[PDB]
Order: structure tokens, then C-alpha cells, then sequence
């Protein structure tokens, strides 16, 4: 009388964690394209002059 | 330059096309489904600018451009434009020459053959891509939310699907494609701005337009009781920002127009609506199969992030569906991305190896080739 | 999971297999005589899903499957579907190795001969047991029962045998075996449901509308008073649920189902009925003879639950029967299951050790010693 | 029109309702089973126009319609608008109506008696006819046909009845009834249409899809063959015109629309094809019944109008069937008709004008009266 729902109970576990897991899987295995970029800027700091070119 | 030559994996829908490898749990880039065209003459010299720009760039540059779309109602109908895509996407964006690469692709599985049967060509031929699959878009719809069973209704821009799978089997017989998506809530949202005071029918008109959607529109689960008020008192109003710094606001509307999928009368389709479909997809299958689609609505695609969608098609399934039984609505954060993290998922699945078309069956059999292998 | 090396009993019919081991008074488990086999084309890689599923799995998972029954009309033709079964029954669930234990199979005396050769020939050739033994179901009935004298009526699921049995001795001049069943029941029934309005055809179906056959028919006492009130009020009506949350009513379709058993023209036959059966296997016997069956009916198997059934029985009989005469019915509440106890009482007799056919004598003729052997 | 009270005739399908006076050997004209209702909003005036549409109106002006059918598999489920249907049929079409004419309605033998209840209070109480009668289609293509014997496969709209009659009676025990009909064939073909990129949704598209199936479709005698070809060659192709001035080409789609009949699975059926049906029709009749019915396989309804029937059918029988034994089929050019027709033929014959409910006998008894009264 032990056994039996036992066993439907690892049955049904395994399925739903199962699917859970090989989601996790895609999820683990590659974290980077939900990362992010520093996105760095240049500015132009030089507000002392001005540039060589004719149209500057 | 990979750790493992996995394959790349990308979702091309009629709105948005996602790509990432497999293995990960996201894409690495979302671009529109666009290739944008100049429509001006330009009279400055050196100043750059493309013949044709694609994805991000033609909705960067959008200001002075003409935008379309390649692919429409699920199916590509300019594959040009799609290469220009799968290039971008592929190869500029994810730094992956398809040619190292096995790629899996997706399409509904009633959707119309000259589609599933391109996009095998196109990889192949132009490409050079080792291997393909197009996968089952419901099939990774589930893969992405843990489940063998339930009614896939994914929702998104080109076509809603409504394909009822039991314990990893499709019932057939059951699918009820329907041509309601979310590119007609858009062009409703348009129209009813329109009657508003605020006209809106140019590419740019349309992106803002999809714009306000995405951040302000919802379903509404009561939506009588909500347009009750929503259409007497500027209280359920929602301010959007242009990017001219104009200021819309909207009210019934914001709700009114992702009501066309429960209403498709409103665009002028003949439609029973997203929650019947579901109904009869569970309805239509063999009753010892219905009570386990019954709990299983599995929500998927984009435009089931309006709140009040997984509510709302939760209570008109019930209200159609017999008493005692238990209607139970699946709606995960992986909603809108679920399709490519299921193809993440089957990519990276040790018995998926076996599925593979090779370029050398590829050239034996050709195209066609996806009907015998695929799906 | 045994403590003994005992007999194994399995009882094989067109409907269950009820299997355990001599000794017991129960089978350890019921495994219906059903191999089922996908009907549909999958969709879902790496989900497992098997080819084909035997007894219990294939009913657990029957929403997608067609159901075959290798047992028909009381004998088997698809022996290969019946050695998985028992490989299933016997490993998986009884917990033995036949190889380590005697077996004991049933049939009826007037189905073909072929069914025991073959039930004899696969245990001895794929299960390698060291002997085999044939019973008689009646008589089987008659050890469960307490008597060495009586007629008995065995509700197969295929046909009925309707034998007499006379101080141990088959009277075979006066077995009646009538080609009426509990599968016949159940087509009537789904063809009276089909006139109601409820269409079962499918084989989820058609397993729903056995269920409703034993949840709620009767015979009734007198058939035509009982008609006379169910066809007329609700009040003899009664509900079933239908595995998907709707409701099935059914009215005087509740007894006019089994009355079949009293009127066998419902289902194309030629017959009077069971009771005539009964009567002709008491009156074809010599009048020394008579006395002892007519106060000795005995029901065995399943429909000897229906209610009304023993005292309907008795009734028929007894009209038929002379006066004076004393006509009684024996149905134990060890009904639909007192063969299989009969089975356990036999194999497990010190008279019936000698009964057997060895695994010496097997192999020396083959298959079609079990007609010299067994009975 | 008439000057004799002679009793009419309706054959109502889930398809259309042929219909005519008795005494004639064809439907003075055919009522499609079709009710429709605008689903666009009005917005001119002085424009006549209806609140809803019957018949053939439904269809003409059916490009700004919904169109709906009142019946499905053979059972009415919408009354009210099969009334409007029938008031046009009589009043204005047909020019006869029950008021002053005996009406028959043809039926399937294991159609729920429920509907006949209705249709009978309807033609007593709505169209004040004098007297009924609900007579078998069987019995109705057995007439028209020349035969008193026969297995009958009437074909309908919604479902398939098949039932053997030997010598003038019913041999019930033998009927295999089945659910595919032309409407489930139908939809076979939109769907592989579907995936040739013509996509049938709206009541225009089904409509056309339909006639598509009515004009193109065929069987052939060998599917395998007739596909090795229709596959791999254009020859096999044909363009069919759509309202618009546009064609759709089709190809082996042409043929397995028709297999359906011969392939339920297509559909999601559990059955072998209706040779297999007709089979067990004959099969399981007494063996000095099963020669004559073997040599008198029926054809009836629609659906046997399709190229090859008579051939693919006598073929696969003659399979299943024993051999020496002739098996012979008939398909008269009455076909699709020959309900009908039979209807006029029973509803006319001296033998048969006893057998009508009178208007007398109806108020007595009320609508239940046609279940003792006809069948």
C-alpha cells in the first residue's frame, strides 16, 4: 500500500522537475546573452580647440 | 571560436526575430522582422547611409525610411529580406557563420509548406549551414514551460496556432490556426487613435503605435465592468510619451483593442476569438485527452503580457468548458522568448542529434527534403 | 514478494486477466487483456513515450491509443500479445519467474481447441515453465463454491459456457454454450446510448460505455413491470459521469441492456436466453441426475451482480422446471472473481498434482498434449 | 402548381434539404441548410436587405454574411432556423407546403429519437400538416435503386449509417455506423489547401472549398498509384476559379480529400474506411445472408459521385470478402438523389398509406407518437 503512490509520486516529480531541468539546462549553460555591455563614450574632452579639417 | 559547435537557434516571427545559441536561456539580440529602404533623395555626399538597412539599423535610421516586413502571418514571403536577416542576425550580431554551425529554425506545424520548405533552402544554399530543423513552435512553446501536455496558444504577431499536444503527441484533427494576431491589434490601435485625435499611418506612425501597445495596452479580464469606467472617467486613462515629446492618453481604447482577440469582429474577422479556439482545440480531442488539456492552457508567444490575458483566457475557457472540471491557465516569464528557449532546449537534447537534415541529404533530396525529416 | 514456491493461477478472458498465485483467495492484480499502440504522430523530442503499452499501461495512457483486445469469443489469436502480457503480469507485477513455478490457465470446454495449445505452448517456450495445466472454468466455479454437482454459468466477456456437472462428471451432451457476453452487452449498449443521443465510438469511448454498464445496469425481477415505470418517470433514471466533466442520463436503457441476457434477439442472436440454457443443461440429463442440478445453479463470473439477477434466475427456471421440485440458485458474493479462487483451489489440491504436464512431457509431443493431459 | 394533395418530400441534411413534391423522381429544387446574417454594420438606407437570409438567398448574397448551418451530423440543433428554411422551401420555392399535403422525412436508423420528436411537432404544430411519417434512408436508396436487399451506405452530410436490410428487414445487429460524412472530407481538404498557401477560414472560403471538393475531387481505384503520378507530374494538376478571378491548382490533394472514405485516420478517426465498414455490415449478417448482401453493396447520399467509387469499393470488399463469392455494387446515376427519390416512391405507394400519423393521432399522443408510429 506504500509502494505503489511512491512510485506515481517519482513518476510525476521526474516529469515536471524533468522539464524544469532541461529549461534550466538552456538557462546554465549560456548566461551571456542575458548579460549586458559597459557601452564606454569618447565625449570629445577637448573644449580647449578645434579640428584640422575643412569642415570644422 | 565556440567551445562546441552547437547550433545557432533563431525564432523568425512576422514582429521580432530572436537568436542566440544553443545551450544559453536567451537570445543575444531581438531585432525587428525589418529590412528598411531609403524613400527620400539624399543631397549630402559622404555621409554614409546604406541602400538598405537591416533589423536594429532600418529602425534606427527609421526617420527617413520606408519599413517592411518579409514575413507575414507566420510565412516568409520575401526570402531576400530574410537573408539579409539571418545574416545580421547570424553572423554580424551573434559573430557565428551559420557554416560552422547546425541552425534550427521554427514554424507552426500547419503552417503553409512553401515557408518550412525556404527556410531549409535558404540556410543550405546560401548560407552553407552543415545541418537544419525547423522546429515546432508549440513543440518548443512546451519544451520552454516544462510540459507534454496542453493546448499551445501562442498569440503573437503573425498567427495564433491553438494546437492541443497530449504526452508529447499532436492531435491533428484539433488544431484550430486562426488568422488573428497581434500586427491587427496594432493597426486597430492605429485606427481607434485615429477617432481619438491622434491619426497614425506611416512607418514611423505604426512603430509608435506598436510602441504604445507594448507599454500601455492590457485585456482586461472583466472587460465590461473595466470599459464600464474605463469609458466614463479619464481616471483609467494612461499618459504615453511621443518621441516628439507629444502626449497621448488613452482609456477604453488601451484595453478595447487586445479585446479583438476574445472580439475579432472588430477588425472585421470572422472568428469565434482566442479563448473558443482554445476550447475546441481541448474539445475536439478524445475525451481522456481533454481532461488533461483542460489544466494545461499553456500561454505562449508575445502579446500575453497584456494583464488580464492568462485571466481572461482562463475565464472564458471555463465559462465554455463543463462544470467539475478544472481549467487551469500555464502563463511563465519565459512568455514571448518561450519559443526560442525551447529551441534552445531541443538543440541541446542528446536524442535531437539524431533529427538533423545534413547538407548532403539536403542536396540529394532537396528542399522538400523538411517534409521527409522535420515535420 | 512471495514466500512460496506455489502455482501460479492466471484466468485469461476477452475482457481481464485476473492473476495471482494458488493458495490466495484474490488475484495479486487485474491486468486487462489489452496491448495498446499510439494513434497519432509525435511531436516532443526526448519526452520517452513507449511504442506500445500492455494491461494497465495501456490503459493509463489510452487518450492517444487504440486499444486491442488478443482475446476473442474465449480464446486467443494474438499469442503474441498475450506473452507480453503475461511477462508483464507475471514479473512486473505478480513478482515471479514461471520458470520457478507450475501455471494454471483456464477455458470453456466448447471454445476451439487451439486456444489451449497455444496458452500451453507459450508458457512452456517463452516463459520455460516446468509444467502446465488447463482448467475448466466450471468446474473451477464449482471448487469455489463448495459443490461437486450443479450447472454453471460463467458470464464470460466472449461467450458463456453453461455446463453440467454431475458427483465430479461432466455431462457434455447438455453444455449449451450460448453466444451472449459481456462484450455483446456493451455493443447493445453503445448502440441504445446512440439513440439517446450520445455517440461512443472511439476506444476511449467505447471503454467509458463498458464503465456505464457496470456502474449502472440491472436485469430486473420482471422486466416488463420494470420497463413500465422507467419508460414512463425520471424517477428509475440515473447519471453517470462522463470523464470529462458532462453527464450521461440513462433510463430503461439501464436493464434493457443486460435483459439481452434473457432475450439474446437484441444482438442479432438466436437464443431464448440463459435461463433456457440453464433449463436444457438440467433437462438433457438423466432424472436421477435432474434433482441434484435443479436445486444447484450456479452462478460464476460476472452479470450474476446484476441486481435482480439470482432471483430472476431462479424464477425463469423454476417456470420452466416441473412442479413438486425444489430450483435454487447458488451466487456467492465471491462473484466475478470465485473461478479465479477456483483456480487457486485446484492448483494447489494434492489431487491435482498429478495432473500436470511436465516440462519433459511438453517438450517429448508439443503443444497438442495438453488435449490428452488436461482434460 | 399542384392540383392533387399529394404528399411532400424533405430529405434535411446538415449539407442541404432536397425537397419536391411525391410522385416526381427528383427535388423540385434544392434548399441549402443555411441560414445567414450579416456581420457588417449598415450604413446606407433604402436598401430593402434582410434581418437574415435562407437557402439560396444565404448564399447570393453571402460575401457580407456569416453563414450557419442548423444541423450537425444529421441532428437538428437550431430549430427556429430551420423553420425559416422550410417556410421558404414550402411557401415560396416549392409551392406546396404541409397545411394542405401528408409530409415524409427521411432518417437514419440510430438517429437519436429526440429529433425526430422535434421535427414531428414542428411539421404538426408550425406547418399544420395532416400526417407524418419519418421513414429509413436505407429503405429510401433500397427503392429508388430497384432492391429489396442490400447494404446501404447513405453517405450524409454529418455522418454515415451503413446498414444491411435483407429481404425487406432491418438486420440492425449488423449496422456499423461511422462518423466521417462529406463535411468531414471537406475539411480534410481545406487543411492540405492550407498548407499549398490557400488558406480556407471565413463562410466565403468555406463555401468555396467546398465546391472546390464537389468539382475536382475523385477517388480512383488505386490511391498509391494514382499519388506515385499525381506527385511528381503537373498532368495530374488542375486549376479550379475563385470568385475573384484568381485559381488555386491542385494537385494529389484532389484525391485524398475522397480517401478519407477509405482512410479515416486523416481526420483523426479511429476507423479502417467504409469498405471495411460495408465488410462488417455483410460479415457479421447469418452466412444465407451474407450472399445476397455481398452481391448488392449499396451506394447512396453524396460523396459517391467522386470518379472511381463503384470501382475502389467493389475492389476492396471483394478483398475482405471470401472467395468464389461474387461482390457487386451499385451506384445508379440516382445517387445523391435516390433518398429523396425513395422518399417520394415509399411516400406514393398504394402498400404504404396506412403507415402515416394523422393529425388526429399526434394530438392524442403529442410528438413522442413518431417514435412508436414510424420507427
Amino acid at each position: 500500500m506504500q509502494a505503489l503512490l511512491g512510485a506515481r509520486a517519482k513518476e510525476s516529480l521526474d516529469l515536471r522537475a524533468h522539464l524544469k531541468q532541461v529549461k534550466k539546462e538552456d538557462t546554465e549553460k549560456e548566461n551571456r546573452e542575458v548579460g549586458d555591455w559597459r557601452k564606454n563614450i569618447d565625449a570629445l574632452s577637448g573644449m580647449e580647440g578645434r579640428k584640422k579639417k575643412f569642415e570644422s | 571560436d565556440e567551445d562546441e559547435t552547437t547550433a545557432l537557434v533563431c525564432d523568425n516571427g512576422s514582429g521580432l526575430v530572436k537568436a542566440g545559441f544553443a545551450g544559453d536561456d536567451a537570445p543575444r539580440a531581438v531585432f525587428p522582422s525589418i529590412v528598411g529602404r531609403p524613400r527620400h533623395q539624399g543631397v549630402m555626399v559622404g555621409m554614409g547611409q546604406k541602400d538598405s538597412y537591416v533589423g536594429d539599423e532600418a529602425q534606427s535610421k527609421r526617420g527617413i525610411l520606408t519599413l517592411k516586413y518579409p514575413i507575414e502571418h507566420g510565412i516568409i514571403t520575401n526570402w531576400d529580406d530574410m537573408e539579409k536577416i539571418w545574416h545580421h542576425t547570424f553572423y554580424n550580431e551573434l559573430r557565428v557563420a551559420p557554416e560552422e554551425h547546425p541552425t534550427l529554425l521554427t514554424e507552426a506545424p500547419l503552417n503553409p509548406k512553401a515557408n518550412r520548405e525556404k527556410m531549409t533552402q535558404i540556410m543550405f544554399e546560401t548560407f552553407n549551414v552543415p545541418a537544419m530543423y525547423v522546429a515546432i513552435q508549440a513543440v518548443l512553446s512546451l519544451y520552454a514551460s516544462g510540459r507534454t501536455t496542453g493546448i499551445v496558444l501562442d498569440s503573437g504577431d503573425g498567427v495564433t496556432h491553438n494546437v492541443p499536444i497530449y504526452e508529447g503527441y499532436a492531435l491533428p484533427h484539433a488544431i484550430m490556426r486562426l488568422d488573428l494576431a497581434g500586427r491587427d491589434l496594432t493597426d486597430y490601435l492605429m485606427k481607434i487613435l485615429t477617432e481619438r485625435g491622434y491619426s497614425f499611418v506611416t512607418t514611423a506612425e505604426r512603430e509608435i503605435v506598436r510602441d504604445i501597445k507594448e507599454k500601455l495596452c492590457y485585456v482586461a479580464l472583466d472587460f465590461e465592468n473595466e470599459m464600464a469606467t474605463a469609458a466614463s472617467s479619464s481616471s483609467l486613462e494612461k499618459s504615453y510619451e511621443l518621441p516628439d515629446g507629444q502626449v497621448i492618453t488613452i482609456g477604453n481604447e488601451r484595453f478595447r483593442c487586445p479585446e479583438t482577440l476574445f472580439q475579432p469582429s472588430f477588425i472585421g474577422m470572422e472568428s469565434a476569438g482566442i479563448h473558443e479556439t482554445t476550447y475546441n482545440s481541448i474539445m475536439k480531442c478524445d475525451i481522456d485527452i481533454r481532461k488533461d488539456l483542460y489544466a494545461n492552457n499553456v500561454m505562449s508567444g508575445g502579446t500575453t503580457m497584456y494583464p488580464g490575458i492568462a485571466d481572461r483566457m482562463q475565464k472564458e475557457i471555463t465559462a465554455l468548458a463543463p462544470s467539475t472540471m478544472k481549467i487551469k491557465i500555464i502563463a511563465p516569464p519565459e512568455r514571448k522568448y518561450s519559443v526560442w528557449i525551447g529551441g534552445s532546449i531541443l538543440a541541446s537534447l542528446s536524442t535531437f542529434q539524431q533529427m538533423w537534415i545534413t547538407k548532403q541529404e539536403y542536396d540529394e533530396a532537396g528542399p522538400s527534403i523538411v517534409h521527409r525529416k522535420c515535420f
